[PDB]
Formats: structure tokens, C-alpha cells, sequence
């Protein structure tokens, strides 16, 4: 419980040293016992489904519990969990004169929620009589939306 | 700024998915306001260490902190020991040579609110208030005046 | 933030209210309809409550002397008191159990000595309970000194 | 009478004190303001002030900060009573004082203002009381399970028995003014979506700039705008955000107004979004009882609802602990009288001393106003200790 | 018996029906100043 | 008592899943205790018989 | 490095759960040392360069 802590601070003096590509990514200071004991198969037997959904729902359901019970130490996926992933053709790159730094570019930009403020604001007009929050873009959802990007 | 929907998955989401591999835990909760304010409860059992059940939480927490906003980020973030209740409150006031409610809570945290917090091991201090700041209100038409933004 | 053509300097005052004010705005607090702020400290979670009750005294008596005119220290919502009245009401009915028990220690038996020994025999049994306590890890709870009169 | 006199007394847990100091909390409804709260926290100051100058030695109310959360919906009035000396009856404490002050609130007003007593304890284990929680199990949304706890809420009170007290915790459910950017349009026109964002963000809602030095100390800069242009929908097109092509461009040119119904409070318990719902048992039934008629309400629900208790409690006190507790008491008890004594005859004397001490214990608290909380419990655990003494010696002596 | 047994807490009420000890305490120190002292003092100085 | 409060999470989730989604154990450690403690307060028995 | 090896853009949300947002490109374009002469970056001229 502390040969950790001192690990992860000090690790930390070092992580501003680093790439982002780095940073952002998963850095994880945990407990080892190399080997694994409970190994739950996750499988489909009547409305059949792939390698990669099963492996999301796994992740998206009980690999978040099962990690923070009972004193795991690290959990390992046998698979992944999903994203929206995008297959950038470099043949219709050219055709309208781009790259990928301008697809980047568009998804950090229209893929992103923004903090807009307030009708009847912290410091108001006194005897204003209505209180609401602002909203402006939201976080996309499925792959239509992503699909119409400008 | 930031709305509750906003808040939900920009931080408190992606701390969730962070706060795992964890010594000792009965159950998460979690809060998030149309303020653009998150709090998160870890509750732990009965007569464990509150020195140690700290830490390891603010330590996967902050393997998720480059993947927040900075208007987060660079604002204030914090792991604290909790007790749902106060005991001393200390009101403070002004009689003679008399100002406002706005100098006083300036005052208040301005010269005691940073002594008492780490005297005599305090949880966490709520100010009733606030600290000075260099407040400016931008004039919507004259900057149209000169051409200019925010 | 401009020069303007002819010349014409363009100022942050220009286009824009400039007053040292709060950060935050959202709250503002009122003692007895008069206008305050204070610091409502709460607990850290396996601290020792009357002490750091005692210490959050220790720094507020130190930054007394050097206010402005007219700043006051008030105490609404306070624990201490609660405290001071369970020892002074409890080793107040201890000593009422004793003077009692004097009694009908007389009225069975005329002996002045008789009604001596088991006065002796009740304060001195009472005190090694407090040296049990210290050895084991407890305080002067308001449950372990019902327990002294029980 | 024995039995009789100890099931029919109701169970407890800790009594609520007079503590010198109590409070009482304010709410609004649906996207109330600080000039709208602040009329409620003033009404609340005269009850205690001019209304209750006996009792009442101070105040200290706060607007917009509620013990739920945050926001400019809620307020705060701590108490501090006068010394207990000066306030000599009944009706002059906490019990009484907060009675009337409920009546005073739910009278006169137009809110929820309430007032309440202050345990001790924590929070929890008011007994007799509960704190359910619902739960996104399956891919669902917040409108889809807004519904479900709706209609936990309903057969609750819909067929009550031994009836009960149901209700949810802080999600009034409230309007939001959302605003829809074209995209299309805003490049045509030459503006950076940057730009726009930052326009938004740092007017209405402001924005952390830089640290400056006031007197020594270094505190904060802020960026926002006067009150008077950030208070109505109709002000945003007042913004005008600069083109690449040196000219201005208005909000209303690429901006779309509209109201929508959202949340300002989402909750999410252990990883996933959920609901809080703090009902209180029957005032016949008790907490296994009313938790065990709450869980087959939640699996009658729809599906992707799953549920889970926060957080009430972890196995109590009267409950299934004091039965292993005094069960053992006694295998202990009989086996140290044989220690010193040897039969079989001598503890079974004493080992029925119990109910002759403990049915008087019982009269006087089942006949009094007070019943089988922990002082209660330990009461009679200390009159075995004082039966097994009395008798022992009857026994000790005799033999 | 009656008390430390019953002073084995359970959960939230930990140092509730747990603080007996604090009781038994009394009980052994009553027990030893009984059996020793009382009977001094008796001797000691009664008639 | 960890590998326990593995399926004390996992069987939460049971009741929720899509069609099909089935749970299966290959390698596990579980019942290598289970046969250490009833063959040997088995061998415990027979050396008191003996 | 975003065409080959993919690259960490934004998170974005399916289902109520957040997740992550990857760009790469369709394996047809990245098996081979010929196929790096297909990606024509842009240069301030308004010309592709390959
Ligand atoms: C002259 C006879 N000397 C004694 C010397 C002792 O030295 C100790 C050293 C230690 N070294 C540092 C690792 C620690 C941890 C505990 C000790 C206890 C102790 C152990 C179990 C339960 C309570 C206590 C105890 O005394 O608790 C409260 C005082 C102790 C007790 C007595 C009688
Ligand atoms: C006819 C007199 N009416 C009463 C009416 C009451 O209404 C209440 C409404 C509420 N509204 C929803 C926000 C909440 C939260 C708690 C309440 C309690 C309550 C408050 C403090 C400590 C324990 C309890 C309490 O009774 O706990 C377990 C039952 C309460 C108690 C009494 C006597």
C-alpha cells in the first residue's frame, strides 16, 4: 500500500517530460502477481454476435466493476472496447486536395462539447425572474454523425 | 460555465473510468450540477485507514487528469477527507468602520481561510463568499465600436 | 488593445467595467439580516474534533490583533458547548451517585467508617477504567462516560 | 408479558437531542434566482428573529447553497439557540421550536421550506427509514429512466400498505436554452469555430485569464460581461464575432434559438448514471419489511432498470446483530457458573433471573415516551450483570 | 459475558454496543480492588 | 474471498444481458480450496477412526 | 504517424458511455514500403506533394 504512492509521485515529477500521444494514453501504477486466477469467457450461443461486440460489452458493463471490487490488482481485456473509428482513404484525400492533419482538424472542432454560461447569470440585474443553462454543441453520438462532418 | 450534461462526461465520466484498482471499497456515488460543479463520494469500510483510502484515489484520479479541459484543469481540483456536517462556523462581520459583503469574505479568506484549512487537521473549508479578483464586464456594443471580440 | 487609424488608442476601460470584485458571485451570506461572510470548517474524517476545535482558535486568536476597523469574530453554529456540558453534567451525577450512596450506607449502618471504604472503593476503580482506555486506543467519549455511570 | 412487552415496543437506534443548535433548509422551483430565494431566506429570518426572541440568540442564513447541492434555487438558515438555562420548557426546545417553525413555512409561503433536528450520528439509521437507488443497467438514457423512477414512485404510493413515504432526492427537472451553430454557415461567412466558442464561453459564463497580485497575495482574473447583455435569449445577437474579412458578423446570422428539457442535477451511482429515491418506512411496518415490498416494485419494471441500496446500512442492532450477541452472552454465562460452581442445577437458577429483571425494564420504558434504542439495549445487558450478583450470592451462600 | 460478546460491533454501530470494554474495565478493576484492598482497609480499620 | 466478490459484481450483470450473452469458466483457481479443505479435514477424519 | 499508426483525436459518447475517437486509415493503403508514395501531403502553394 505505500511501496505504491511514492512509485506514482516521482513517476509523476517525470509525466510534463513526456509526449501527449503519452499523456493522454493510459499511464497505470498497480499491484502484480504474475498470473491470472478467475479468467470469465464471455461467449453467444442464440442471437449471435462478433469478437469485438462482445468484447465491448464486456468493457462496457462489468470490466468497470470487477476491476474496483474486492482488491484487483490489474484487469486485462481479452479483446477491446469500441470507438468510433475512422479508415481515411488516401486516393479521395488527394481527389479534394487533403490531408489527415485537416480531418483531425474538423473532429476537434465539431466533436466537442463547450461551456456555454447562462440566461440569469451569477451576478444578475436584481429582479430578473428565470434561471437556465446554456447549452451549444454536444459530443456526437453514432456513426451517421461522424459520417457528416464538414 | 458548463452545463450538467457537459460536466457528466467531460470529468465525472471519465474519472469513473479511472477510479479502479483500489484497496477496499463498498460503493461509488457521484454528482454533477448545471453550476459546472462534480463531486465524487468513495466510501470505504468501517475503521479503515482514512491516511491511505486518500492517495491511492488521488493517484488514478490523475492518470485521468490530461484528459479533461484545462478550464478544469488548471482550476481546482481536489481530494479531501469528508464529514457530511460542520461543527465551528465563524461568522464575521463589521460594526464600526463599515463595508460589504464581498470585502469581508475577501478578508476572510485572504488571511485565515489558509491558516485554518491545514491547522489542527480540518477536512475542507467552504468559504461563505468569495476571494477578490480582478473582475472585468465586457461591453458587448463597444466592442462592435471598435471591431473587436471577447 | 487597438490603435485605431488616426491614432485613437483604444483602452480595456474604453470597452469594459473594471471593479475588484468576487470570483464568484453565487452565494452571499447574512448574520441577523446584516451583510458577512465566515469559514464553516468541517471534520477530517478520524480527526479529533474538540481539539481541532480548540486549534481553529489557536489561528483566529493570532489574527485578531491585526484586523481593519470594525471587523468582529461572531459564533453562531458551534459543537464546543456540547461537549462542556456532557462532562460537567455526568461528573456532576457522578459525584451525586457517591453522596447518595453515602446515605444508605448510613442509614444500615451508624459506623462513620463503614460508610467510609466503599466511598473509596467507587473513585479509585473509576480512574483505572480511564487507564485501560488510554492503553487501548479510546477517549472520553459521550458513550464511555455513560459507561462510568452505568 | 414478557415477550409482549419487548416485540410490540418499537425499535431505535439514538435519540435526537436538544443540542443548542439546529438548522433549516430552502428550495425553489423550476429556474428560480437569487432575487427570488433571497425573499424566502428574509421571511425565515423574522420567524426566528421577531416571532422567537426567547429561544433564539442568533441566525445565519445563505442564499444559494443548499445541503442537496449548489445553485441559486437553494438557501440555508443555521440556528444557534439561547443557553440552555434561559430556556427552561418543553415548548423552548428543538422539538417544539421546530414544529412550529414548519407550520410558520408551509402557512405563509409559496415554496418548500422545511426545518429539522440535528441526530448526532451521522446521516443515517434514522430506523424506520430507507434510501433506495435505480439504476442504468442496460444502454438506456435519462428520459427513458426519468420514467421507470416515476413509476416506482407511483405503485408506491399507489397501493400503500402499511402505507409509507415516498420520494425522490434533487432532480426537479428544469428548461435550458440550447443553441445550434451551423457549421455551413459560419465558414461561408469567414469565422473560426474557435472564435465563436470562446465569444460563448467567456461572456455568459466566463473564463480563467491569468493570476494577478492584489496587495501582496496572488489571486484570480476574470472574463465575462456586464449583467445587461447576458440576462435574456434575445441578448445574444447582440455579440458580434469578427470575420477573417475584417467585418462583423452577429450571432443571428449563424445561430438557432430554441428551449429544451434537460437535468441540473445527474447522478450516477458505481460507474453508471442513476437515481436517488429516499423514502421513509411505514409508520406500521419497519425497514425489512418496507425495503423487502420495495425491491419486487423495482423488478416489475421495465427493462435495462436494475436497482441497489445506498447508502442504509450493513446489517444493524436490534436487528440481526442482537440476537448472536446475547446468544453467545449466555453460552458464555452458563459455562463460567460451572467454572465456580459445578452441577447441572446452580446456573439454571441464575440463568432465569433474566426475565424478572428485564420485564421491568421494559415497563418503564414501553410506558414512558421512549423505546429500544442502544442506551435502551445496554441497560439490560447491565441488569444480567446485577441479576447473576443478587442471585449468585442466593445461590453461593445457600450451597 | 453478558457485556464483551455483546461488545463484538458490527458495522456502522462499531463503537456503540463495542464501548462494554470501557464497562469491563470497570468490572475487573471493581473485581481487583475487591479482592485486594477492600479487605485491607476492613481489616485495617472498621470497630 | 476475491475470486468470490468476482462473481458477487458478475452475477448483478447476469439478468441484464443482450440474447445469448452466456458466462463460461476455463482456467480458475476456486475449487483447488475447495479440494484442499475437503481432502484434508477428510484425511482428518480418518486419522481420528484410525 | 496518424495514418499508419493511428492517433488519439477526441472522445467522443455511444450509448450514455464515453469512449475514445481513433484515425488511422483502411488497411489497403499501410501493408507495403510502395504504398507510402500514395499520401500526398499539401503544401502552403496550394499543390499536392506526394
Ligand atoms: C513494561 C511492560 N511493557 C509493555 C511494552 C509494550 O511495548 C510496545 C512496543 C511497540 N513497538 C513499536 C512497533 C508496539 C506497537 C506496542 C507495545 C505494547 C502493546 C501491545 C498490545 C496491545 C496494547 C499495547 C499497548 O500498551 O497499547 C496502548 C498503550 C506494550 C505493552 C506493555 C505492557
Ligand atoms: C407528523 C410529524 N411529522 C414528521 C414529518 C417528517 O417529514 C419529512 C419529510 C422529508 N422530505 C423529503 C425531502 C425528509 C427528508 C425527512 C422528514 C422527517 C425526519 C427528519 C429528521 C430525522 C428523522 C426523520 C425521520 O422521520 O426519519 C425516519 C422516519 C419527518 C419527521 C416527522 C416527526
Amino acid at each position: 500500500d505505500i511501496a505504491q504512492v511514492q512509485v506514482q509521485a516521482k513517476l509523476q515529477l517525470a509525466m510534463p517530460l513526456l509526449p501527449q500521444e503519452v499523456q493522454q494514453q493510459g499511464v497505470s501504477v498497480e499491484k502484480s502477481s504474475s498470473s491470472f486466477l478467475m479468467v470469465v469467457g464471455v461467449i453467444n450461443t442464440d442471437g449471435t454476435m462478433t469478437q469485438e461486440d462482445i468484447s465491448d460489452y464486456v468493457a462496457a458493463n462489468m470490466k468497470d466493476a470487477i476491476s474496483r471490487t474486492s482488491g484487483v490488482g490489474d484487469v486485462q481485456l481479452f479483446g477491446s472496447q469500441y470507438a468510433m473509428r475512422i479508415w481515411m482513404n488516401p486516393n479521395e484525400l488527394n481527389k479534394f486536395q487533403l490531408t489527415p492533419v485537416d480531418v483531425i482538424t474538423a473532429i476537434k472542432a465539431q466533436n466537442a462539447q463547450v461551456a456555454a454560461g447562462q440566461l440569469g447569470g451569477t451576478p444578475p440585474v436584481k429582479g430578473q425572474q428565470l434561471n437556465a443553462s446554456i447549452i451549444a454543441q454536444t459530443r456526437l453520438t453514432s456513426t451517421e454523425e461522424f459520417g457528416k462532418i464538414l | 460555465g458548463a452545463d450538467a450534461k457537459t460536466v457528466q462526461d467531460t470529468v465525472t465520466q471519465v474519472i469513473e473510468q479511472n477510479m479502479n484498482g483500489i484497496d477496499n471499497l463498498m460503493y461509488m456515488s457521484s454528482n454533477s450540477d448545471s453550476t459546472g460543479t462534480v463531486q465524487i463520494t468513495l466510501t470505504f469500510e468501517s475503521g479503515t485507514d482514512a491516511d491511505i483510502a486518500q492517495v491511492q484515489v488521488q493517484a488514478k484520479l490523475q492518470l485521468a487528469m490530461p484528459l479533461l479541459p484545462q478550464e478544469v484543469q488548471q482550476q481546482g481540483v481536489s481530494v479531501e477527507k469528508s464529514s457530511s456536517s460542520f461543527l465551528m462556523v465563524v461568522g464575521v462581520i463589521n460594526t464600526d468602520g463599515t463595508m460589504t459583503q464581498e470585502d469581508i469574505s475577501d478578508y476572510v479568506a485572504a488571511n485565515m481561510k489558509d491558516a485554518i484549512s491545514r491547522t489542527s487537521g480540518v477536512g475542507d473549508v467552504q468559504l461563505f463568499g468569495s476571494q477578490y479578483a480582478m473582475r472585468i464586464w465586457m461591453n458587448p456594443n463597444e466592442l462592435n465600436k471598435f471591431q473587436l471580440t471577447p | 488593445l487597438k490603435v485605431n487609424q488616426d491614432g485613437s488608442r483604444v483602452l480595456l476601460r474604453d470597452v469594459a467595467k473594471i471593479e475588484l470584485g468576487g470570483e464568484n458571485y453565487d452565494i452571499i451570506a447574512e448574520f441577523n439580516g446584516q451583510p458577512a461572510s465566515g469559514l464553516g470548517i468541517k471534520l477530517a474524517t478520524g480527526a479529533n474534533a474538540l481539539d481541532t476545535a480548540a486549534a481553529i482558535r489557536a489561528e483566529l486568536a493570532k489574527m485578531e490583533p491585526f484586523f481593519p476597523s470594525g471587523l468582529k469574530i461572531v459564533y453562531p453554529y458551534d459543537t464546543t458547548p456540547f461537549v462542556k456540558i456532557s462532562i460537567h453534567e455526568v461528573v456532576k451525577t457522578l459525584v451525586e451517585a457517591i453522596i447518595l450512596v453515602f446515605l444508605v450506607m448510613y442509614l444500615f449502618l451508624q459506623n462513620f467508617r463503614a460508610t467510609l471504604i466503599p466511598t473509596i472503593a467507587v473513585p479509585v476503580v473509576l480512574l483505572g477504567t480511564f487507564a485501560v482506555l488510554a492503553a487501548f486506543g479510546f477517549s472520553i467519549n459521550t458513550l464511555t462516560m455513560f459507561g462510568m455511570v452505568l | 408479558g414478557m415477550a409482549y412487552l419487548f416485540v410490540r415496543l418499537p425499535s431505535s437506534f439514538l435519540p435526537d437531542e436538544d443540542q443548542g443548535v439546529f438548522m433549516t433548509m430552502v428550495q425553489l422551483p423550476a429556474g428560480a434566482t437569487q432575487e427570488r430565494t433571497q425573499k424566502v431566506l428574509n421571511e425565515v429570518t423574522h420567524y426566528y428573529l421577531t416571532k422567537e426572541k426567547n429561544n433564539v440568540e442568533s441566525v445565519f442564513a445563505v442564499n444559494g447553497f443548499g445541503f442537496a447541492g449548489r445553485g441559486q434555487n437553494t438557501g440555508i438558515a443555521f440556528v444557534s439557540l439561547k443557553d440552555w438555562a434561559d430556556r427552561p420548557g418543553e415548548e423552548n426546545k428543538v422539538e417544539a421550536i421546530t414544529m412550529r417553525a414548519t407550520r410558520a413555512f408551509s402557512q405563509i409561503k409559496d415554496a418548500m421550506v422545511f426545518a429539522f433536528n440535528l441526530p448526532a450520528i451521522v446521516e443515517l439509521g434514522t430506523a424506520t427509514g430507507f434510501d433506495f437507488e435505480l439504476i442504468d443497467q442496460a444502454g438506456l438514457g435519462h428520459e427513458k429512466l426519468t420514467q421507470a423512477r416515476n413509476q416506482l414512485l407511483a405503485e408506491a404510493a399507489k397501493h400503500p400498505d402499511m402505507l409509507t413515504s415516498v420520494r425522490p432526492n434533487g432532480l426537479e427537472d428544469t428548461p435550458q436554452f440550447k443553441i445550434d451553430i451551423d457549421q455551413e454557415k459560419a465558414q461561408a461567412l469567414g469565422v473560426s469555430i474557435n472564435d465563436i466558442n470562446t465569444t460563448l464561453g467567456a461572456a455568459w459564463g466566463g473564463s480563467y485569464v491569468n493570476d494577478f497580485i492584489d496587495r501582496g497575495r496572488v489571486k484570480k482574473v476574470y472574463v465575462m460581461s456586464e449583467a445587461k447583455y447576458r440576462m435574456l435569449p434575445d441578448d445574444i445577437g447582440d455579440w458580434y464575432v469578427r470575420a477573417a474579412d475584417g467585418q462583423m458578423v452577429p450571432f443571428s446570422a449563424f445561430s438557432s434559438s430554441r428551449w429544451e428539457y434537460g437535468s441540473p442535477r445527474l447522478e450516477r451511482y458505481n460507474g453508471l448514471p442513476s437515481m436517488e429515491i429516499l423514502g421513509q418506512a411505514a409508520p406500521g411496518k419497519s425497514t425489512g419489511e418496507a425495503m423487502e415490498l420495495m425491491e419486487q416494485l423495482a423488478s416489475k419494471l421495465p427493462t435495462g432498470v436494475g436497482y441497489d441500496w445506498t447508502g442504509s446500512y450493513q446489517e444493524r442492532l436490534s436487528g440481526n446483530q442482537a440476537p448472536s450477541l446475547y446468544a453467545i452472552s449466555l453460552i458464555v454465562v452458563f459455562l463460567c457458573l460451572a467454572a465456580l460452581y459445578e452441577s447441572w442445577s446452580i446456573p439454571f437458577s441464575v440463568m432465569l433471573v433474566v426475565p424478572l429483571g428485564v420485564i421491568g425494564a421494559l415497563l418503564a420504558a414501553t410506558f414512558r415516551g421512549l423505546t429500544n434504542d442502544v442506551y435502551f439495549q445496554v441497560g439490560l445487558l447491565t441488569t444480567i450483570g446485577l441479576s447473576a450478583k443478587n442471585a449468585i450470592l442466593i445461590v453461593e451462600f445457600a450451597k | 459475558a453478558v457485556f464483551v460478546p455483546m461488545a463484538f460491533f458490527g458495522g456502522s454501530t462499531g463503537a456503540i454496543y463495542r464501548q462494554s470494554i470501557t464497562i469491563v474495565s470497570a468490572m475487573a478493576l471493581s473485581v481487583l480492588v475487591a479482592l485486594i484492598l477492600t479487605p485491607a482497609l476492613c481489616a485495617t480499620m472498621l470497630k
